[PDB]
């Protein structure tokens, strides 16, 4: 729930902190530390602390303690400054923002999320989406092809 | 002092002048704004936490600001709540702030410090004295009579009229009583300690009264610290003896500091940056100090209004929360009268019919009707002139101008501040002279014969001899 | 890394165990032309000056954690967001010293046009406090204001506190231009704080004020339109820097102030631009500070105050601080918090009427509205005992003559308000550059008080009687100057004034 | 409008409204006047950064608009701040608001290209004597002593107009004194430019004046930015040997654009609907038109007050920032005279006092006392009758009517528009003829033959030759 | 309009009131006196217009009659 | 109530509401207790709502209101 405060944690840790081989520590530390307090015990019991050493050291060093310098420094600075109260977009913002150098994801053809490996425009979407293999799945792929002509002809010709 | 130990409030992290925030542990907060001894830059300064909070960082209230101190200086506090002086031992020396030395002599007072809040009696224990007191003039001693125990609120500050009413009222009221008092004094001028304090401190007048000093060069917390010193000496001296009068003045520091200090502490405003607790402080501070069963407290209030500010909370709160609601209009002082006081604003409770009499009823009815008709006949006698006039314009103008211009006179201190002499009038000539000058008997005098006249001796001798 | 800080975000989020921010320096977070947040400064003092980029004493507002609001002197819009500051030692280091009189002094220090070399005692505090209680006695001494009624009626001594206000476009800044030439020396080094001047005011005021009189004992520090917070709103508070070298030493101290309310708009940035609270025309309680240790410190010292403030130097003398502050009223605009607090914090109040000040008359003082603090206390024997009834002429003549166009006030009794009423009230008025001293009050109050030069004196008789009697009596007798040496009101004043005035005025 | 050197900067972020929040460089921000020429749409829309911020998104404000831009417009870095084109060669065509033209081509005479932000007030090398000026008229120079290079205010209604001041001042002041008199304009109409400009073809002033008007079809920042053209273009001629003389239009564009733009940006300012930048712009811009050693900088202070608003900054800034203010009513032009400026309330402080000489003091005292003492003999005496007309009524009425109707000498405005001559009135004829022959001497000039005469020099031969 | 709406008299058909359900609830009058102590007839706010306009009675006084010399106010 | 015009020219009913606006220092709280001899001596179940009082208001109002005919009514 950072929104505007989510660009600094995802953009500032994928450039200066990427030289120390921290590509796997951010996913396990952010996913484990952010997902470990998603129940009804660590969030209400750790978010209502008085100091930052008890919530940061207990919440970041008592539930597995699978962190190092980035986990203790990021958990202490984020918990003491006010950023560890939610942290729900750390995995999506850190993974999507840190993995922007080789991001290859397409869209959907009125069916299901295929997520093709197309890094550029019309890369692998034509061969992967037109070279069956798979042509129509069970998620209303072939049945949704008549929505354009049926909705366009019926909606555009419904006025008379 | 007497443990006054431990405390340990930590260092100041967010020092924003008077509203500091020293974070510490969980047990580092004052009890209802207790005393403290924080060692900032000078010495052990007090820091009463007016608003408690968690973590130790509370909204403290001190006298001076946080100028010169750093954001890491460790300080401390105190365990006692109130530890000042409250007694009749410090009479010849002025009490500084709480009860230290302000003048040349040192003030000590009583060692047994009581509460820092005034407490009056209940509804069946308040001995309200109904004794009418007369002044040394004619209109002030014959118009309305204030009773003992109650404090007459006088609106209007300095810059137009305050020394004439406070000097003649304080000198005539303090000299024409023959008793004990406990008046203090704060918020005066810079050179008032060598002129005003020299006469009362050198003329054997403050021998049985706990006086105090204080100019207008104090801070925000130092000028508003008169509640503990005034309530402690007034509540302790008013109940430990028989009688203890007072004469409070300079209400500008309490209204400006109390009404302006609430917006700088995090709270919301009220009326153009005013305090939201004016009824509790004005009603509790103005109603919790009256005449009790242990002793009468005939105090004297003086509201300081800025440029005749009669539309704020001082006029509405002081006009109903106190005894009389006097003021200082510019029409009396701008015309060159010998009174310079608004006598047509309000009066006392002994000016009706049963407790008054034929003199006060006939003088109040004739003076009110003649003054209202003559003062209200300007729409037909000012624009049109003397064309459509008759007996009402000459009789109302002569009776209202002669009674209003002859009802003012000096009162010792009011005599040396102008130029005319001072003569003490009586109640028989002033109360009996209204049925002759405003009827047709003593209406043969002119405008020069009624100027600076007492009652009937100065008007009859000056009008018949000159 | 919650906030975007690039260096501090990655360094603080990746290595929070090493902060190292106790040097009381660092840099700044942003710079919005004045409102700059000094980053760090954990051990720095709150309110202390610090030299940042350039030549400006940047002082912090408060010590709220490490986000202190620094205010640099001048415009900081051309610099980028990240100015490196230095250490914050201590503030209040203005040029204090009474020995810098004569040279040009500005609001920034001792460098102005064109003499930028003023030797002072040392850079110390400028915002002085008030005096004590028993050690604050007013010294009664005589002085010359500029006219006979001003110096004989309201004689303000050294160390008084009165309020003066002038009419707009009539004479609120000049009027009496013979004060420096007629008063010569004002005790010690003089001062005059102003806000709002240019080349015509400094050149005409410096050339006209310096060409007639002695300008080697006056250190006026005025300001133009390009003034900041320390040069416009802080002009009346920093004017008491050299006073400690004059008032707190044994002698007296002269000071003045012009256009005090005009700089009040400069405080609007502390109520509007700082997102604070407003009151009267968007202004907070900072003006109330002027009633604390600023304008309320104009009081004379006593005998015991000269031995403690000077660390043993006088031991018997009494100091004085004659700081008469004036203001330019907008056609009688004095009904707010500044007029009530400024007029109520002192002990004197004087107002100038705009009826005779713009019609061509020399008498710009109002009748009955001037209520000074001294008046007859600091006057001599020829101004308080013989000339003590100066209000009866203006009050009796104005009140008796302004009766809605009356016929005649008892005929003969109207002679003092119609016939010979203009020879003592309208004729005794200082015009453009008119000097006055003890000869005007002693000669005009010791000879024209009975019927020698006040009965038959009107227009031709009033001008010829005063010119022939003053020229023949002043040029024929030599003992009259002795009346300017002592008090007066004795047999020599009545015999010499009556015989010299009657014999010298009987053959006009 | 800045010199771009590099063309880098970065992208943008938000673009809602006129707030240009583009993220240019990180730690390489520019100055205040150094605008970033961003490529928004098709044109290079520059935005002046009023307040720089960290990160890249600075508080910038553009003049016109972006003409449809996206959320990530590319910007460009600059080097020289405020690099516009001006100089002393602008007297030839109409100018724009950014140093270009509005009439023909040539960018209003392309010459130099320095900084657009000129210096306000300065001393040292500047002229501190403040000498007086002389326009060469009997009802402008003899009645009001204007200073050389001052901001004289203007009041009144119609009567004179822009053709009389521009045509009469574009030939007499241009030939009597070396200098180029330019003009300006902010907040005009769209049709007046198609008519008033035609007046330039009737007096030959287009080749000696730079018309810099912004009309009113643009916004506040695009039409109120005409201060750099006048100060940047007028400084090249006044500091070289000539004397610049600008002319403003009104104060509605600067007051409405400054108060609305400065108060509608989310920040508090002054009261009574005003902004806090009025003292800096009015005091810094009003003191910049002063005399120097290389030429006097004069400017026609044609500010418009808000219907005589004494509580706002129009009466205080206009009456306290300018010098003399002449008023022109309909009474002087309704009777059929040449000059519409009346002699009442149209003088400076050094024009009627004792700070000039016997000519200005005797002419100002005699003309003012004769006009004020003679204005009531023809208006207040008309309701009764002319039976009580002695020598004062005939001499004051004949001298006041003949001097008032004959003192309006015609300048060079009607010499190339109507056909009447007159050349220019001298100070010796108007100062040595209106104080002796216009009171009670040489009563041979009538009312028809005395009209259209140059001061008192041409009126002597008209009494005997016509 | 909620707490100040108890200024109406009940009838004899009200079986509730106090005792249910015959007597002790017939002619039950409930008078109310809204004598507000204003500042010389100061009535130009939301409480004065809403309270004075939402009720049925209206009365005012003046200080000139009681302060001039008469007994009535 | 207690006057001649309050029972004929301005009479109120049992179970109605009438708003009043007394002037300052004239007939605000003094006219509603001083000129009320019929309402306090006739015997009616009234209820007063006093907000903001002290020793003089409770002593003068209790002694003057209890020393007439109401007291315990
Ligand atoms: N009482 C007076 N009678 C006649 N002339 C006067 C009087 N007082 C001042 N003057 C004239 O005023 C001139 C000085 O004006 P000054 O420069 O003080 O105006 P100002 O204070 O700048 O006006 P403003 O306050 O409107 O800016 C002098 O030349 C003097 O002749
Ligand atoms: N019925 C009446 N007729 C004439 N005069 C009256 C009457 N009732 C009271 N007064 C006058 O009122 C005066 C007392 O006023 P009081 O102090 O009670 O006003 P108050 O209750 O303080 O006003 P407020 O309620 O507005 O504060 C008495 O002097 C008396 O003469
Ligand atoms: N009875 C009176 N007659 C004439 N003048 C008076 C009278 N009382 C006061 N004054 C004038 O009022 C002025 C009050 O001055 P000061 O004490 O400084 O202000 P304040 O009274 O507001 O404190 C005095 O200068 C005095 O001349």
């Amino acid at each position: 729930e950072f929104i505007t405060v989510a660009r600094p944690y995802a953009k500032a840790a994928f450039d200066f902190a990427v030289e120390h081989q921290s590509v796997e520590r951010w996913q396990d530390m952010l996913a484990f530390a952010a997902e470990v307090t998603k129940n009804e015990q660590m969030a209400e019991l750790l978010s209502g602390a008085l100091a930052p050493e008890t919530l940061a050291e207990s919440f970041i060093a008592v539930a597995g303690e699978q962190l190092d310098e980035n986990g203790q420094n990021l958990i202490r600075v984020m918990a003491e400054n006010g950023r560890l109260n939610a942290l729900p977009d750390v995995l999506e913002q850190f993974i999507h923002l840190r993995a922007v150098s080789e991001a290859t994801a397409e869209v959907d053809v009125i069916s299901a999320a295929a997520l093709s490996e197309q890094q550029l425009a019309k890369i692998s979407a034509a061969m992967e989406k037109r070279l069956s293999r798979k042509v129509k799945l069970n998620a209303k792929i072939d049945k949704s092809v008549m929505a354009g002509v049926i909705i366009r002809a019926g909606d555009m010709v419904i006025d008379g | 002092h007497h443990h006054h130990h431990g405390m340990a409030t930590g260092k100041i992290v967010q020092v924003i002048g008077a509203v500091v925030d020293v974070e510490f542990p969980q047990d580092a907060v004052p009890r209802v704004y207790d005393a403290l001894e924080v060692q900032n830059g000078n010495e052990r300064l007090v820091l009463e936490v007016q608003q408690q909070l968690g973590g130790g960082i509370v909204r403290t209230i001190a006298m001076g600001s946080s100028d010169g101190l750093r954001r890491g200086l460790d300080v401390k506090d105190l365990e006692h709540p109130i530890e000042v002086p409250v007694g009749k031992a410090t009479l010849g020396r002025i009490m500084n702030v709480l009860g230290e030395p302000v003048d040349m002599k040192g003030e000590i007072g009583e060692e047994e410090r009581w509460a820092i809040h005034r407490a009056a009696p209940s509804y069946e224990e308040l001995s309200n004295s109904q004794e009418l007191l007369e002044t040394g003039i004619k209109v002030i001693d014959l118009m309305a009579p204030f009773a003992k125990g109650g404090k007459v609120g006088l609106f209007g500050g300095a810059g137009v009229g305050k020394t004439v009413n406070m000097m003649e009222l304080i000198r005539n009221i303090a000299i024409e009583h023959s008793g004990y008092s406990v008046f203090a004094g704060v918020g005066e001028r810079t050179r008032e300690g060598n002129d005003f304090y020299h006469e009362m401190t050198d003329s054997n007048v403050i021998d049985k009264v706990s006086l105090v000093y204080g100019q207008m060069n104090e801070p925000p917390g130092n000028r508003l610290r008169v509640a503990l010193t005034g309530l402690t000496m007034a509540e302790k001296f008013r109940d430990e003896g028989r009688d203890v009068l007072l004469f409070v003045d300079n209400i500008y520091r309490y209204t400006l500091a109390g009404t302006e200090v609430s917006a700088l502490l995090g709270r919301m405003p009220s009326a153009v940056g005013y305090q939201p607790t004016l009824a509790e402080e004005m009603g509790v501070l103005q109603e919790r100090i009256t005449s009790t069963k242990t002793g009468s407290i005939t105090s004297v209030q003086a509201v300081y209004v800025p440029a005749d500010d009669l539309t704020d909370p001082s006029p509405a709160t002081t006009f109903a929360h106190l005894d009389a609601t006097v003021v200082l209009s510019r029409q009396i002082a701008s015309l060159g009268i010998y009174p310079a006081v608004d006598p047509l604003d309000s009066t006392s409770r002994q000016l009706d019919p049963l407790v008054v009499g034929q003199e006060h009823y006939d003088t109040a009815r004739g003076v009110q009707s003649i003054l209202q008709r003559y003062q209200e006949l300007k729409d037909i006698i000012a624009i049109l002139g003397m064309d459509e006039l008759s007996e009402e314009d000459k009789l109302v103008v002569a009776r209202a101008r002669k009674i209003q211009r002859f009802l003012s006179q000096p009162f010792f201190v009011a005599e040396v501040f102008t130029g005319s002499p001072g003569k003490y009038v009586s109640l028989k000539d002033t109360i009996r002279g209204f049925k002759g000058i405003m009827e047709g008997e003593y209406d043969h005098l002119p405008e020069q014969a009624f100027y600076m006249v007492g009652s009937i001796e100065e008007a009859v001798e000056k009008a018949k001899k000159l | 890394n919650s906030t975007e800080i690039s260096e501090l975000i990655k360094q603080r989020i990746a290595q929070f165990n090493v902060v190292s921010e106790a040097h009381n320096e660092g840099t700044i977070v942003s710079v919005s032309d004045g409102v700059i947040r000094i980053h760090g400064l954990a051990d720095a003092m709150q309110g202390e000056m610090i030299s940042l980029p350039g030549n400006r004493y940047a002082i912090a507002l408060n010590l709220e954690r490490d986000s202190v609001g620094a205010v640099v002197m001048g415009p900081y819009a051309d610099l980028a967001e990240g100015m490196k500051v230095k250490a914050t030692g201590r503030i209040l280091e203005v040029p204090v010293g009474r020995g810098l009189l004569g040279r040009v002094v500005n609001t920034l220090g001792a460098p102005i046009d064109g003499k930028g070399p003023l030797d002072h005692d040392g850079f110390s505090a400028v915002e002085a406090i008030a005096p004590g209680v028993i050690e604050r006695q007013s010294v009664d001494q005589p002085v010359q204001t500029g006219y006979k009624a001003v110096d004989s009626m309201i004689p303000i001594g050294r160390g008084q506190r009165e309020l003066i206000i002038g009419d707009r476009q009539t004479g609120k800044t000049a009027l009496a231009i013979d004060a420096i030439i007629n008063q010569r020396d004002s005790g010690i080094k003089a001062i005059y704080v102003a806000i709002g001047q240019k080349a015509s005011t400094i050149s005409n005021v410096v050339r006209k004020l310096e060409e007639h009189g002695a300008l080697a004992n006056t250190i006026v520090v005025v300001a133009t339109a390009s003034e900041s917070a320390a040069l416009q709103y802080l002009a009346p508070y920093a004017g008491a820097a050299m006073g400690e070298y004059f008032r707190d030493r044994g002698e007296d101290a002269l000071i003045i102030y012009d256009d005090l309310s005009k700089q009040a708009v400069a405080y609007r940035q502390i109520s509007l631009l700082l997102r604070r609270p407003p009151g009267r025309e968007a202004f907070p309680g900072d003006v109330f500070y002027l009633h604390s240790r600023l304008l309320e410190r104009a009081a004379r010292v006593n005998a015991e105050y000269v031995e403690a403030f000077t660390k043993g130097e006088v031991k018997g003398k009494t100091g004085s601080l004659t700081a008469l502050p004036i203001i330019e009223t907008q056609a009688g605009d004095v009904s707010a918090f500044v007029p009530t607090n400024v007029i109520s914090i002192t002990d004197g109040q004087i107002f100038l009427e705009t009826n005779l000040f713009n019609a061509g008359i020399r008498p710009a003082v109002n009748p009955g509205i001037s209520v000074s603090r001294v008046g007859g206390a600091a006057q001599t024997k020829i101004m308080k005992k013989l000339s003590g009834g100066i209000r009866t002429a203006l009050a009796q003549y104005r009140e008796l003559a302004a009766f809605s166009q009356f016929a005649s006030d008892l005929d003969d009794a109207t002679r003092n308000q119609l016939d010979h009423g203009q020879k003592v009230t309208e004729l005794l008025k200082q015009k453009q550059y008119a000097p006055m001293s003890v000869a005007q009050q002693s000669l005009v109050l010791f000879a024209a008080e009975r019927g020698y030069l006040a009965d038959v004196e009107l227009s031709k008789i009033g001008s010829f009687e005063a010119a022939l009697l003053a020229y023949v009596d002043r040029d024929h007798a030599p003992l009259m100057q002795e009346i300017n040496q002592t008090g007066g009101y004795n047999d020599e004043i009545e015999g010499k004034l009556k015989g010299i005035l009657d014999s010298f005025k009987a053959t006009q």
